[PDB]
Parts: structure tokens; sequence; C-alpha cells
């Protein structure tokens, strides 16, 4: 029960193909079916298909959504799932979970935290990183809202905090948007004390080891 | 296969109400229905099973019934937590299939937004690259139009953004991008944030600046 862990690449070009791997802690492994269940953002989650107990010889159904191209495994040594991906299309981009299926409680009693699969033969590009102050004659209050343009990046997703965590007051990141081809995003923050504080965004983009500090 | 409809998609109701939630198999499914519990940016969680049984941990204000095509989910009284999309699971066959699932939004007292203007940085610039950015923030409904105009003339090539409703005080923001090659950033003068809020106000919302500045 206690934790169920998925790893695994995340940006792959058409036609390529991937496995995910999931761990698990805290339960034995081996006396639990195990499932893969995959989510689209925006929309549903759609299960995928399951490796048996060890009981029940460790045999895999497969939704026919996939069948075919999807292949499930154990490694009942370490505590180890897997999920072999194969032909990657378009639209297998999703976020995908292991999760335990259990007994009464289930199935899915117990799920991971996820990992996205971007499918798509665009490369991995840092993103560039403004500032966002109050600008040409512009009044204001005595508290400022302030921002972070975080510019043509790719692939998702990008981290953005505020005077490293310790001003998470009022914080906003908008979610990112498609231009072009590349992802665009937004964060705004608010100041009392604007001016003589020091307000800086850290964002940080993993898919290409990117952190940066911008000081407004 | 057995496809799965949930009713109603979106859903807002007051905290300390009484939710409803439908599912609607296409196949007697008997007893073997679920109900997950998935709140923003987390996986999807385990509220009941097999129509009625809530999972261990979890509060007694939510409970199923329904049996065969119809199900519900019912929350007697909505908590602010409990502010999140909630899944339907028929497993009587395989493949399993989940519902379309819910939204449920918290609702409150109207708000007017809190309009934010910002030219470009001099950075961005000196990569000749423009960015014009409008923050609309912490508002309430949720619907809400923002419109760009250089000099006085409505404007597109444009990118809109929203949050999800706020765990802290149930607000919606809105961000807002005018990207501009530098040359035309620089013929022009006027850049202006104009919102709607189909409530709060009339007059609507005009933030603007002058690049040569005031």
């Amino acid at each position: 029960e206690v934790k169920l862990l998925e790893s695994g690449g995340g940006l792959v070009q058409p036609g390529g193909s991937m496995r995910l791997s999931c761990a698990g802690s805290g339960f034995t492994f081996t006396d639990f079916y195990m499932n893969w269940i995959r989510q689209p953002a925006g929309k549903a989650p759609e299960w995928l298909g399951f490796i048996r107990d060890k009981a029940k010889g460790y045999t895999t159904e497969y939704n026919p959504s996939v069948k075919g191209r999807f292949t499930i495994s154990r490694d009942n040594t370490q505590n180890m799932l897997y999920l072999q991906m194969n032909t990657l299309r378009a639209e297998d981009t999703a976020t995908y979970y292991c999760a335990r299926e259990g007994h009464t409680a289930a199935p899915f009693d117990y799920w991971g935290q996820g990992v996205m699969v971007t499918v798509s033969s665009a490369q991995t590009t840092a993103p560039s990183v403004y500032p966002l102050a109050p600008g040409c004659g512009d009044t204001t209050s005595s508290t400022v809202t302030l921002g972070c343009l975080v510019k043509g990046y790719f692939p998702e997703p990008v981290t953005v905090t505020w005077n490293s965590g310790a001003l998470s007051s009022d914080v906003h990141t908008f979610p990112a948007v498609l231009q072009s081809g590349l992802y665009t995003l937004t964060s705004s923050v608010t100041s009392s004390t604007w001016p003589s504080q020091t307000v800086t965004c850290n964002v940080a983009h993993p898919a290409s080891s990117t952190k940066v500090d911008k000081k407004v | 296969d057995i496809k799965m409809t949930q009713s109603p998609s979106f859903l807002s109701a007051s905290v300390g109400d009484r939710v409803t939630l439908n599912c609607k198999a296409s196949q007697n499914i008997d007893k073997y229905l679920n109900w997950y519990q998935q709140k923003l940016g987390e996986s999807p969680k385990l509220l009941i099973y097999n129509t009625n049984n809530l999972q261990t941990g979890i509060p007694s204000r939510f409970s199923g019934s329904g049996s065969g095509t119809d199900f519900t989910l019912t929350i007697s009284s909505l908590q602010p937590e409990d502010v999140a999309t909630y899944f339907c699971l028929q497993h009587i066959s395989r493949p399993r299939t989940f519902g379309t699932g819910t939204k449920l939004e918290l609702k409150r007292a109207n708000a007017a937004p809190t309009v934010s203007i910002f030219p470009p940085s001099t950075e961005q610039l000196a990569t000749g690259g423009a960015s014009v950015v409008c923050l609309m923030n912490k508002f309430y409904p949720r619907d809400i139009s923002v419109k760009w105009k250089i000099d006085g003339t409505e404007r597109n090539g444009v990118l809109n953004s929203v949050t999800d409703q706020d765990s802290a005080d149930s607000t919606y923001s809105m961000s807002s991008t005018l990207s501009l090659t530098k040359a035309d950033y620089q013929s022009h003068n006027l850049y202006t944030c104009q919102v709607v809020h189909k409530t709060s106000s009339s007059p609507v919302v005009a933030k603007n600046f002058n690049r040569n500045e005031c």
C-alpha cells in the first residue's frame, strides 16, 4: 500500500518505443494484480491492462484499444512492474499510472503519482524567462502584482516559485499554451513593500536541466 | 464494451449543500461500480467500490447507491476540500471503463477582478520580440472576456489562459498575452487590456500604458 512510484522517459518521437517502470514499496508485490492506467490531459482515465497474481501465474490482459502494442511484465525479484509501449503514436500522449488492484478495496486502491509521456518529433528546448514589472507611468497600489513570462519551451512542464518559496503569498501560475509548437506560460505574485524587498521568480525546466532565477 | 456516462458534467454548489452525482452504464453492471476523486494535479483516489462501500478513511458525508444501470454519488454537506473531478468506474467486464467525469465548483459571492498590464521587458526587446501581458485576477463568476487594443483598435494574435478555481478564495484568474515583433510594437503607442465581467461592473475595466510614457 504505502507507495507506488513510476519512472520512465517523457519525450519520444512517433513510431518509437518506450518503457515505463513502476516500483512498489510497503506490501507484497507478488500477492497483487497490478494495472496501468493512462489519462490524456483534460479527459477521463483509460484502463490499459494488468498482470495477475503469482498465484494466477502472472498472466496478462489488455484493453483491446491498445493491445498488440503494449505489453506488461513484472520483476518479482525486485518489486518492479513494466509497461512496454511500441509504435508510439501521437494520441498516446498522456499521464501513465500504475495502480495496485487490491483485495476487497479494489480495483485501484492505490495509484502512483504518474509520469507524462509526450510523443512528438519536436525538440527539447529550454525556456526564455522575462520579468514583468509595472511599467510606463502606471500608478499601482501599495500591493503590486508582478510576474514572469516563461517563453518558448518544450516539452512540459516547467516549475515556477517565488523568492524560493519564501513568498508563496498570492501566487498564480497559469496553465501553458501551445503557440506554434512551443509552450508559453505566465506566473503572477503579489507584494506589499514592492521595491525595497526583492522578488525573484525561480523557473525550472527539467527536460533541459534549466534553472533560472530572474529578479524583477 | 460497457460505456459509462456521468451527469451533469459541471456542478456548482454552496459549501454545506447536498450534492448528487449521476452515472449511467449501458449494460447492467450489477453491483460493480466505483467512484474516484481526483483533485488538481493528483492521481485519482478510490472513494467507493461496488456502488456503496466507502473505502477506509473517507468522510461519512459520502454515499453511493443505485443499481444495475443508474448510480448515484451523494455528498450530504459539501466541504471545500471536496472541490474536484469525480469518476465512475464499471468493472464487471474487461476492458474496465471509466465515466466521462464530473467537476465540482464551490460557489461564492461575485467579485470584480484586479486588472494589471505589463509592457514588454527591455530584455525580451533586446531580442526583437515583444509580449504585452495582462493579468486579470481573483474574479468570480468564471465568465469574463478580455480584449487587446492597440491605439483603440481591437486586435488579434492573442493567447489566453484561465486557472482553476482557487482553493483559498474560490476565485478565478486569467492571463492574456499579446505577442508582436519589436518593429510593430514600436510603430504604435497606446496598448490596452479591456475586460468585461458580465457582472461585477458595466463600465468595463480598462488598463493601458503609453509606450513613450505619460
